[PDB]
C-alpha cells in the first residue's frame, strides 16, 4: 500500500563531539513502494559522498534503508536529511541534534 | 547406430553430436572408456557459446563447435592414447514417455580410436561373400546366404538389410569380434524360406572406410531350383 | 560423490527376477538416482529416476529399493527377458535437476539373461563354400554346448563358432576357415554322449 | 539468538518494457549476500557465504537464481497481460527456512503483490491467502500446472536451504557467534512542558542485537522508560536510545544498567 510514509530518523555512530571525525546514520524506513530519494545535508547542502546499506524489508513487506557519510560535527555545522516519497506532496527534512 | 572416428597422434578429432535438439541449452560430453565409468568431460552452454570444462582438463583440448543450427561438434586437440574411447552428447530430455522432469537422454555415440600404427593403407571391409546353397532348398526349402568381412580396423561395423523395394530390417544373425593380427574379422548369415525366395534382397553395411563416404550395398541374387 | 557398482557379472534364468546392487556418495541432502542400460551397440537407455524424497520408484518391471540411511539404491528387473541382457549403469545426479547437472556413474554391471530348458533337437548340418574359405552351416540345435573339433588335409586358420540365441530357442552356429582344399573337408558336431556325423545330413 | 536464512526480493515494473529484479540474504541478523539486476551472479558478502558448498555446488544454485530472475519477470508480464493488471508493479518474495536441533527444519516462501500477501508455497503447491484478490486464483491455476517447478521449490526449501544453512553455520561461527562491547553515555533531554524534562539514555556499538535497557534510581528499575527501535549502523553493530519523563526533581542522583552478551557478566553502569 502506498499510504506507508517513511520513518526518519537521524543519528551518529559514536558519540558526538566538535571537531573529532564520525559517522552520520540515517535510517529510513516503514515505507512502501520501493522508489525513493534520499539525501543527507550540511547545512542545506547535499554530501556528495553519501553511502548506503542494500534495500531490504521488514515482515510487514515495508522497506528500510541506511545511508551514512563521515562527518566532523562542529556548533556552527547543521546535518540534516532529505527524504523524497511518492507518499509525499514535498520533501521532508530530518534535523540531527547533538543532544537527544 | 554408433560411429568411429580413427586418427593419428598429435592430430584432432571431430565428434559429432547424434542429438537433434529443438530447444538446446546445454549440450554435455561424456567419455566411456572400456572398465572405467562414464564421466562427463564438458558442458556447451548454447546461450552464451561456453564450454564449462571439468576440474582437471586443460583449456584448449576440447571445444564444441557449432557449425550451424541445432549441430555440435566436439573437437579434440592434440590426441594421444588415453583419448580413446566411446563419446557421447547429452541434454535434459522429458522425453520419449514425457514426463514433468527431466532425465538425461544421450546420442548413439562415437568410437575414437587414436592410432599410431598405420600397417596397412586400404583398411575397407573387404567381402567374402557365400554363393546360396541348393542342397538347403532342396530338403528344408530355406535359403542361406553368408557375408565374411575380414582385415579391416577399426572393429567397429554395423548392418541390416532389406527387400530391395521395401525399407524391411531382416533378421539375421551376426559372429562375436575376433582379433586377427592387428586388423579384425567378422560374419553374418540370413535364412529365407520358400516363400520369398524370388524377390531380391541386398546385405548393407556400415564403415568408417568406405568408397566415396557412402554405405556399400551388396546386392544379393535370388535361390534358383534346378533338376 | 562416488558411485560403486560391486557386480561386474549376474546371470538369471529367463521370466526369474535380478537385483542390481548399488552404493553412492553424495554431498547433496536432495538428489536424485538414475538407471540407465547399456546395449552392446553402446547406446544409453533411461529406465527409472529415484529421487531422496520420494516413495520407492516402480516403471513397468524396473523398481527401485532405496534405502537412504545406507545410501544403497538397488534396481530390481522383475519377469527377465532376452533382451534384458545388457549393462546396467547406476548413475547419482549432481544434484540431478537441473539442465547444467551431471551423472556420476558406476562402473555397470552386466545382466546375462539364462534361456530355458527346450526340448534336445539334433543338429540339421548343411554344405556352404567360397573358393578357400568353407563353413558348415549348423542348423536349431540343444544343448548348445558343441566341442567341436576341425582335422582337415590342408589346416590354415582355426576359427570359433557362435553360441548365442534364436526367436525359436534352439541357436544355429558357424564356424569358418579358408582352406587350400576346395574338394572336400572333414568335420564333426558333437550333440552330446555322442559326436554325430554331418556327412550324412547332405 | 536465531538464525533463520530470509532470501529476500525487490522486483519492480514500471511499464510493460522497464522493469528491475534485486535481492539478498540474512542469516539472522547479518546480511549474507546480495543480487543485482545489472550482476549475472550472486555477490557473496562474507568470506564464508558459499557455506560449505564447493565452486561447482555454488554454480549450481548460482544458475537457478538466473534463469529464476529471468522467467519470474516473464510471468509477471504474462500475468499482467492475461489478468488485466495496471502496470506499476510491486512484486516481493521472501524466502528461506531456520535449522533446528534433532534436524529439524521449517521453510517458507511467501509472494507478496503491491505490499500485501497474495500467495506462498506450502508443502508441494502454491496457496493463496485469506484475502485472494480473485485473479490470485487464475495464477495459482497455472503456477500449479508446472509440476517441474514445484518439485524444484521443494528440493531448494526442503532440501538444499536447511544444507546451505547448515554449511554457513559451520563456516561462519567466528562472525556469527562474536561479540563486540556497546559504548553508553548520558545526554540532555527537550523540555515536553514547564517542570516536565525528559532524560534519553544512549548505548552504541553492540554487535549481536538482544539487549536490555532500562533507567533505574538505584537497585528498583523506573516505569516510565519508553526506548525506541533498534536502529542499526553501517559499521555492522547496533544503537539504542531510552527516553524518561521526570517531574525535575525525580533526576538529581539517577543511575543505569545495561545487559549484554559482549559484556563479561558485569554490566554497564551510567550516572550522574
Ligand atoms: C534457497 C536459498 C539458497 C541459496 C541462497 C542464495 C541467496 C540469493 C539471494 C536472494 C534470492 C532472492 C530470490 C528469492 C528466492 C527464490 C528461489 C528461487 C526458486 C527456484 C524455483 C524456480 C524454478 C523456475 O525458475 N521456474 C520458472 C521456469 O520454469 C520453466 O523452465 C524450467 C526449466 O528451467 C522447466 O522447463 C519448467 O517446467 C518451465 O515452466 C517458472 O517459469 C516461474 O518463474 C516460477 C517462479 C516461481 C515464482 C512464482 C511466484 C508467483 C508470482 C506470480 C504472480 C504475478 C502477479 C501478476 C502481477
Ligand atoms: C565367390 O565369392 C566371390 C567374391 O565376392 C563372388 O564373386 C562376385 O559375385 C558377384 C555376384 O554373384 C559377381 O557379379 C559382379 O558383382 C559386382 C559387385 O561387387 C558388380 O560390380 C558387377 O557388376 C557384377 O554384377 C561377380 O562374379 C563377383 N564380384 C566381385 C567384386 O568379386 C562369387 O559369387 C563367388 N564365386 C562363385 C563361382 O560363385
Ligand atoms: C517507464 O516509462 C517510460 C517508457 O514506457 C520510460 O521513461 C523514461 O525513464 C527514464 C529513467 O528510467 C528517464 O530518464 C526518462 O526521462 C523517461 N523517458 C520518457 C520519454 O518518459 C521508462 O522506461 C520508464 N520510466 C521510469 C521512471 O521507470
Ligand atoms: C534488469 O535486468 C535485465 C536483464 O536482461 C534488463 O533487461 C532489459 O530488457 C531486455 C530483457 O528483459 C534485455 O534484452 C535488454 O537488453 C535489457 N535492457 C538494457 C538497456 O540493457 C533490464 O534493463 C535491467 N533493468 C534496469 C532497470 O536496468
Ligand atoms: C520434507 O522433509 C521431511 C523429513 O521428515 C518429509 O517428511 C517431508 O515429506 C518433506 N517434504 C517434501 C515436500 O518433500
Ligand atoms: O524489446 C526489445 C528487447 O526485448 C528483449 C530482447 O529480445 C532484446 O533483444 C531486445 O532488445
Ligand atoms: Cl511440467
Ligand atoms: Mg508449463
Amino acid at each position: 500500500m502506498i499510504q506507508r510514509t517513511p520513518k526518519i530518523q537521524v543519528y551518529s555512530r559514536h558519540p558526538a563531539e566538535n571537531g573529532k571525525s564520525n559517522f552520520l546514520n540515517c535510517y529510513v524506513s516503514g515505507f512502501h513502494p520501493s522508489d525513493i530519494e534520499v539525501d543527507l545535508l550540511k547545512n542545506g547542502e547535499r554530501i556528495e559522498k553519501v553511502e548506503h546499506s542494500d534495500l531490504s524489508f521488514s515482515k510487514d513487506w515495508s522497506f528500510y534503508l541506511l545511508y551514512y557519510t563521515e562527518f566532523t560535527p562542529t556548533e556552527k555545522d547543521e546535518y540534516a536529511c532529505r527524504v523524497n516519497h511518492v507518499t509525499l506532496s514535498q520533501p521532508k527534512i530530518v534535523k540531527w541534534d547533538r543532544d537527544m | 547406430g554408433t560411429k568411429s572416428v580413427t586418427r593419428p597422434t598429435r592430430s584432432s578429432a571431430e565428434i559429432t553430436c547424434d542429438l537433434t535438439v529443438i530447444n538446446a541449452f546445454y549440450i554435455h560430453w561424456y567419455l566411456h572408456q572400456e572398465g572405467k565409468a562414464p564421466q562427463r568431460l564438458l558442458y556447451y552452454d548454447v546461450s552464451n557459446s561456453k564450454d564449462v570444462l571439468e576440474s582437471g582438463l586443460s583449456p584448449g583440448k576440447y571445444y564444441t563447435h557449432t557449425p550451424r543450427r541445432w549441430s555440435w561438434i566436439l573437437i579434440l586437440r592434440n590426441l594421444i592414447e588415453n583419448d580413446s574411447g566411446v563419446y557421447y552428447c547429452a541434454t535434459w530430455d522429458r522425453g520419449n514417455p514425457k514426463t514433468h522432469y527431466y532425465k538425461k537422454l544421450f546420442g548413439s555415440g562415437t568410437t575414437l580410436v587414436v592410432t599410431d600404427k598405420q600397417l596397412d593403407a586400404d583398411v575397407s571391409p573387404k567381402p567374402t561373400i557365400f554363393l546360396p546353397s541348393i542342397a538347403e532348398t532342396k530338403l528344408q526349402k530355406a535359403g542361406t546366404y553368408l557375408c565374411l568381412l575380414e582385415k579391416f580396423f577399426p572393429d567397429v561395423i554395423k548392418i541390416h538389410w532389406q527387400e530391395k523395394k521395401s525399407n524391411t530390417i531382416l533378421g539375421s544373425q551376426e559372429g562375436n569380434t575376433m582379433k586377427t593380427n592387428d586388423t579384425y574379422m567378422k560374419f553374418s548369415w540370413l535364412t529365407v524360406p520358400e516363400e520369398s525366395l524370388d524377390k531380391e534382397h541386398r546385405c548393407i553395411v556400415r564403415h568408417e572406410n568406405n568408397k566415396n563416404g557412402v554405405d556399400q550395398e551388396i546386392i544379393f541374387p535370388p535361390i534358383k531350383t534346378d533338376v | 560423490q562416488k558411485v560403486t557398482q560391486a557386480q561386474s557379472s549376474v546371470s538369471m534364468p529367463v521370466r526369474k527376477a535380478v537385483t542390481l546392487n548399488c552404493l553412492y556418495e553424495t554431498s547433496w541432502w536432495s538428489y536424485y538416482i538414475f538407471w540407465y542400460k547399456q546395449l552392446p551397440s553402446k547406446e544409453m537407455i533411461f529406465l527409472i529416476r529415484q529421487g531422496s524424497d520420494e516413495q520407492n520408484a516402480k516403471s513397468g518391471r524396473y523398481s527401485v529399493n532405496f534405502k537412504k540411511a545406507a545410501k544403497s539404491v538397488a534396481l530390481t528387473i522383475s519377469a527377465l527377458q532376452l533382451e534384458d541382457s545388457a549393462k546396467y549403469f547406476c548413475a547419482l545426479g549432481d544434484p540431478g535437476g537441473l539442465n547444467t547437472d551431471k551423472l556420476i556413474f558406476g562402473k555397470g554391471t552386466r545382466v546375462t539373461v539364462e534361456p530355458r530348458s527346450q526340448p534336445h533337437t539334433k543338429p540339421s548340418v548343411f554344405v556352404m563354400k567360397n573358393g578357400t574359405n568353407v563353413a558348415c552351416l549348423v542348423k536349431e540345435f540343444y544343448p548348445k554346448d558343441i566341442r567341436i573339433n576341425l582335422v582337415s588335409s590342408k589346416k590354415i586358420t582355426e576359427f570359433d563358432p557362435a553360441i548365442v540365441i534364436s526367436p525359436s530357442g534352439k541357436y544355429n552356429a558357424v564356424k569358418l576357415g579358408k582352406y587350400e582344399d576346395s574338394n572336400s573337408v572333414t568335420c564333426s558336431v558333437q550333440h552330446d554322449n555322442k559326436t554325430v556325423h554331418s556327412t550324412d545330413f547332405e | 539468538r536465531l538464525f533463520p536464512l530470509r532470501c529476500l526480493q525487490i522486483s519492480s515494473f514500471a511499464n510493460s518494457s522497464w522493469t528491475r529484479t534485486d535481492g539478498l540474504a540474512w542469516l539472522g541478523e547479518l546480511q549474507t549476500h546480495s543480487w543485482s539486476n545489472d550482476s549475472d551472479t550472486v555477490r557473496s558478502l562474507k568470506p564464508w557465504s558459499q557455506g560449505t558448498f564447493s565452486d561447482q555446488q555454488w554454480e549450481t544454485l548460482q544458475h537457478i537464481f538466473r534463469v529464476y530472475r529471468s522467467s519470474f519477470t516473464r510471468d509477471v508480464k504474462e500475468f499482467a497481460k492475461m489478468l488485466r493488471l495496471s502496470y506499476p508493479l510491486e512484486l516481493q518474495v521472501s524466502a528461506g527456512c531456520e535449522v533446528h536441533p534433532g534436524n529439524a527444519s521449517n521453510n517458507f516462501f511467501h509472494v507478496a503483490f503491491q505490499g500485501k500477501d497474495i500467495l506462498s508455497f506450502q508443502g508441494t503447491s502454491w496457496e493463496p491467502t485469506q484475502e485472494a484478490p480473485l485473479w490470485v486464483n487464475l495464477a495459482i491455476q497455472v503456477l500449479n500446472q508446472d509440476k517441474w517447478t514445484r518439485e524444484t521449490v521443494q528440493w531448494l526449501l526442503n532440501g538444499t536451504c536447511p544444507q546451505f544453512v547448515s554449511g554457513l553455520l559451520e563456516s561462519g561461527k567466528s562472525e556469527l557467534k562474536k561479540q563486540v562491547k556497546p559504548k553508553a553515555w548520558l545526554s540532555r533531554g527537550p523540555s515536553p512542558g514547564p517542570g516536565r524534562l525528559l532524560l534519553v539514555c544512549h548505548v552504541s556499538g553492540f554487535y549481536p542485537k538482544p539487549v536490555w535497557v532500562k533507567w533505574m534510581r538505584g537497585e528498583q528499575e523506573q516505569q516510565g522508560t519508553q526506548p525506541g527501535d533498534i536502529l542499526p549502523n553501517a559499521d555492522e553493530t547496533w544503537y539504542l536510545r531510552a527516553t524518561l519523563d521526570v517531574v525535575a526533581g525525580e533526576a538529581a542522583g539517577l543511575s543505569c544498567r545495561v545487559k549484554h552478551s559482549s559484556l563479561e557478566g558485569q554490566d554497564i553502569v551510567l550516572y550522574w
